[PDB]
RNA sequence: AUAUGUAAGAAGUCCUUGUUACUUAAUUGAACGUGGACAUUUGAAUGAAGAGCUUUUAGUGGGCCAUUUUUGGUAAGCAG
RNA sequence: AUACUGCCAGCUGGGACUGAGGACUGCGACGUAAGUCAAGGAUGCUGGCAUAAUGGUUAUAUGCCGCCCGUCUUGAAACACGGACCAAGGAGUCUAACGUCUAUGCGAGUGUUUGGGUGUAAAACCCAUACGCGUAAUGAAAGUGAACGUAGGUUGGGGCCUCGCAAGAGGUGCACAAUCGACCGAUCCUGAUGUCUUCGGAUGGAUUUGAGUAAGAGCAUAGCUGUUGGGACCCGAAAGAU
RNA sequence: AAAUUGUUGAAAGGGAAGGGCAUUUGAUCAGACAUGGUGUUUUGUAUU
């Protein structure tokens, strides 16, 4: 949309939007970050404050396939469960028939308990649980068991 | 809304049979929506230039 | 619904019924100004009886014409200017003397005319170039109905009460005034009797307190 | 080549373009630089306010 | 000349004739009109004012946002109003059978409005079965918990979370963000 | 050259990248031709799956 | 003298001290608050052209000249 | 009586410019009532030509006025710079990653188009996965990981709920704003049952601290404007290297 | 095509020319009176 561009609105006017006194040079302050601490040090301490220096330790060969671990509450878990299904058990909430969940296998390896659970029993399959989680999952009457 | 939508015939004005409408006629109307989709598509069909 | 004979005889009845309350209004406003004039006259004649002198009360009304252009002016006499309503040249707004309002006229006493006016002056004003700030618009008065419709909680009803309350100063003088757009006059017909205007009146000038000159003035201008 | 060092022209306008107005005041000001003896005392305080006026309109 | 206060020709500074090209949405901006000019309602007049108001101005509200506010004491049979899209909550395992008007409406969030056994109902069915807005409520998102709003205002002292592209150690938590490394903000 | 509240971008755009640019305009033809070659590798191998 | 900080109330004024891990010799104070009383003079004038608020960005970052105050200089269409 | 001053909703006269505007309306005035008016904007009558006569254009003449444009500049007509003239060409573009806002679609999800299927063969149409962003944050990290309450209390709040023909209040209050809290990480504390003889910190705290929670709001496409690297709005070095 | 030239010709001319406001003079031109009007003395009264 080459049309609607200010460009087309500046055919005339001698400065073309960029002023008479300073005029639109090339590189006035400096290429790319060029100055962030000597003539920009201004912008960089009001709006990227910790930008300079370096803080944490080194880790060399990092692997986020190590660090995969996506994070599931107890609602989301709830809903992680069939709905088709989800209202029979939930209407007929009791033992021996509760619904197992593997976080595992819908691909969360840690739950937790953000909160109110239907007190409907359910087994809960996860890599790693929460205090929290743990308790409010008992609270409800299901159980969680660990698996890998 | 329309009831029933019936069938041309090469052999006469029409014949006995009819149908209903599928709903995708009854659909909304947006004209903003298919003339951005058809710029977009018709900006797909599309070969490059350039100046040596 | 006709709408043509029932209606219109009510509303011409009550139009009628209106008409006479402001008759009696406007003559018991005459008889009040009338009074008052004579009581003054005899106050004075009295005193002079009794060898005692009538000192006149201080005029609790006054009529300032901002007469100075809009360039090149201070911001404290700027602002008071646009307090008072004065925002361009040859224009007058009535005020009420207080010692605050004394104050911002001898703040703006290099930039205005003003004085004190009388009923002939204010009648005059208020008949020729009178108009009401409805809804923040500027529409001519010309209408008992749109000023009894725009003050009547104030019990102002007609032209005739709303100069009443300027004249004779009252609880809803502010209310009055303000409702009151300010007035735009022309210059002088005869001018201003002045060579140079921005000196005071009383060097030869025109600014400043003209006491009782103001109505001269403003009829001219008016 | 010298040139001005300093003035104070034009500074009162640019403020009172859209300037001077007072800044905008609230019911119950932050608590924060007050004693915190005090801040903990208001605490329990309130805390049994509300208690207590929850008994008495239960 | 005239001393100005104010500014001249100063544009009202609000919404009307809303940006988007919507045809049926201009239907809808038509009626709303007539019966805010023709009732006098305010509800008429703010429902209108929220049919011009924009996207971001216009957040999603939430079947759980809808529940709470029937969960308000006598609210559970009002006409529970919004103007814009209504988002299914999987947090929620119970729904009242309220009535809901909306411009729209997620598949999963119908779907629960018609399983609790209420009816989802359009602006213009709102206003044939409501013109003066009687028993209604007006429901509103959360405009202020979005990226660009935790973005605005950044400066010192504020933590107002700072325009970045990726997250993490190394990225803007250094030098001006602990005293260790020179000051903290 | 540093400005107002932006993010801090990290584009590296200071070789001869012009040289060093690849646009795919024959992802179509590139699909025809797989599945004429492997049209064609069907046919050699008629049986073979 | 001119400039200049405040205040001119409803987020206010008076009986119940209800809570406290603060404070007091002490149900003494402090803070917050529940119950009650105060309308067309809700506590000066004038005005208000709609208050208030947020985002984003341009140009600018050589200034100069009156009237007053005033510095250096003999003075300057000098410099500040 | 009369220099004077003030008032008259006092009485007459002579000039000028203007004539805006609608299918019933308004406010008024005028003899004891028919209705007429100068009352919400010009009508009535009468003349000359049925044309360059009035006018538009144009060239002179006359009265007054009028310095050569663009640029740098506090200041240009300048004894500052470019411009003898004319034709054609001639300078804020595209890309990668993005910020604000807007429109659109779907929405706790979102994006088909790396690929595969089929095709009227670079269109179009269709498609079990994965992946990116979001749904959780915090700490340097090991790690831990968001409801003690109707997801809280107070203040203000648009809107919505009655007695209601003169002045008249409560209830609920979800955007948002201010404040006091509660919860989740970090720091500093405290430390009960139990001991792979020294280990997990249950509980209770702290003028500390986080770009958090506290009934999600994002993803994608496109469009002004703005950002950065790229030749980078166009033209321009003295140079350096192979 | 323009710059720049020669010639139908028209006007101007005391050390520039060009321009604005306003008329005059000369040259040139559009708009407008068969328009939706009289019922019968002129007619080329299904054409009015």
């Amino acid at each position: 949309p080459s049309r609607f561009t200010k460009t087309r609105k500046h055919r005339g006017h001698v400065s073309a939007g960029k002023g008479r006194i300073g005029k639109h040079r090339k590189h006035p302050g400096g290429r790319g970050m060029a100055g962030g601490q000597h003539h920009h040090r201004i912008n960089m301490d009001k709006y990227h404050p910790g930008y300079f220096g370096k803080v944490g330790m080194r880790y060399f060969h990092k692997q986020q396939a190590h660090f995969w671990k996506p994070v599931l509450n107890l609602d989301k878990l709830w809903t992680l469960i069939p709905e088709d299904k989800r209202d029979q058990y939930l209407k007929s909430a009791s033992k021996e028939t509760a619904p197992v969940i593997d976080t595992l296998a819908a691909g969360y390896g840690k739950i937790l308990g953000k909160g109110r659970i239907p007190n409907v029993p359910v087994i809960v399959k996860a890599r790693f649980v929460s205090k929290l989680a743990e308790e409010k999952i008992r609270a409800a009457g299901g159980v969680v068991e660990l698996i890998a | 809304s329309r009831p029933q939508v019936t069938v041309h015939s090469l052999t006469g004005e029409a014949t006995a049979n009819a149908l209903p409408l599928p709903a995708v006629f009854s659909a909304p109307i947006r004209p903003d929506i298919v003339h951005t989709v058809f710029t977009s598509v018709n900006k797909n069909k599309r070969q490059a230039y350039a100046v040596s | 619904a006709e709408q043509v004979a029932a209606e219109r005889a009510a509303r011409k009845a009550a139009n009628k019924e209106k008409r006479a309350i402001i008759l009696e209004r406007n003559a018991a406003y005459q008889k009040e100004y009338e009074t008052a004039e004579r009581n003054i006259i005899q106050a004075k004649r009295d005193a002079k009886a009794a060898g005692s002198y009538y000192v006149e009360a201080q005029h609790k009304l006054v009529f300032v014409v901002r007469i100075k252009g809009i360039n090149k002016i201070p911001p404290k006499p700027r602002k008071v200017l646009q307090l008072l309503r004065l925002t361009r040249i040859n224009s007058g707004t009535f005020v009420k003397v207080t010692k605050a309002t004394l104050e911002l006229l001898k703040l703006i006493e290099p930039y205005v005319a003003y004085g004190y006016p009388s009923y002939s002056t204010i009648r005059q004003l208020v008949y020729k170039r009178g108009f009401g700030k409805i809804n923040k618009q500027r529409v001519p008065l010309s209408d008992n109905a749109i000023i009894e419709a725009n003050l009547g909680k104030y019990g102002i009803l007609s032209i005739d009460d709303l100069i009443h309350e300027i004249i004779t100063v009252g609880p809803h003088f502010k209310q009055a005034n303000n409702f009151l757009w300010p007035f735009k006059l022309s210059n002088p017909s005869g001018g201003w009797g002045v060579p140079r205007k921005f000196k005071h009146f009383i060097q030869g000038g025109s600014f400043g307190n003209r006491e009782e000159f103001i109505n001269k003035l403003v009829k001219s201008m008016n | 080549a010298k040139s001005k060092n300093h003035t104070a022209h034009n500074q009162t306008r640019k403020a009172h373009r859209n300037g001077i107005k007072k800044p905008k005041t609230y019911k119950y000001p932050s608590l924060k630089g007050v004693d915190p003896k005090f801040r903990r005392n208001h605490k329990h305080a309130l805390h049994g306010t509300a208690k207590a006026l929850a008994a008495a309109k239960k | 000349g005239i001393d100005h206060t104010s500014k001249q020709h100063k544009r009202s500074g609000h919404r009307t004739a809303p940006k988007s090209d919507n045809v049926y949405l201009k239907l809808l901006v038509k009626l709303y009109t007539f019966l805010a000019r023709r009732t006098d309602a305010p509800f008429n007049k703010v429902v209108l004012k929220a049919l011009f108001l924009s996207k971001i101005n216009r957040p999603p509200v939430s079947v759980s946002r809808i529940a709470r506010a029937l969960k308000q004491e006598g609210a559970a049979n009002k006409t529970v109003v919004v103007v814009g899209t209504v988002t299914d909550d999987a947090r929620i395992f119970e729904f009242p059978k309220t009535t809901v008007a909306a411009l729209r409406f997620t598949a999963g969030a119908r779907a629960k409005i018609v399983k609790a056994g209420g009816e989802c109902i359009t602006l213009d069915q709102l206003a044939v079965r409501a013109p003066k807005g009687q028993n209604t409520l007006i429901l509103r998102g959360p405009r202020n918990s979005r990226e660009a709003v935790r973005h605005f205002g950044m400066g010192p002292h504020k933590g107002k979370a700072p325009r970045i592209l990726s997250t993490g150690r190394k990225f803007e938590r250094a030098r001006g963000r602990r005293r260790s490394k020179g000051f903290k903000v | 050259a540093i400005s107002k509240n932006l993010p801090i971008l990290k584009n590296h755009f200071r070789k001869h990248w012009q040289e060093r640019v690849k646009v795919h305009f024959d992802q179509a033809g590139k699909k025809v031709s797989r599945r004429n070659a492997r049209a064609t590798r069907a046919a050699k191998i008629a049986p073979r799956p």
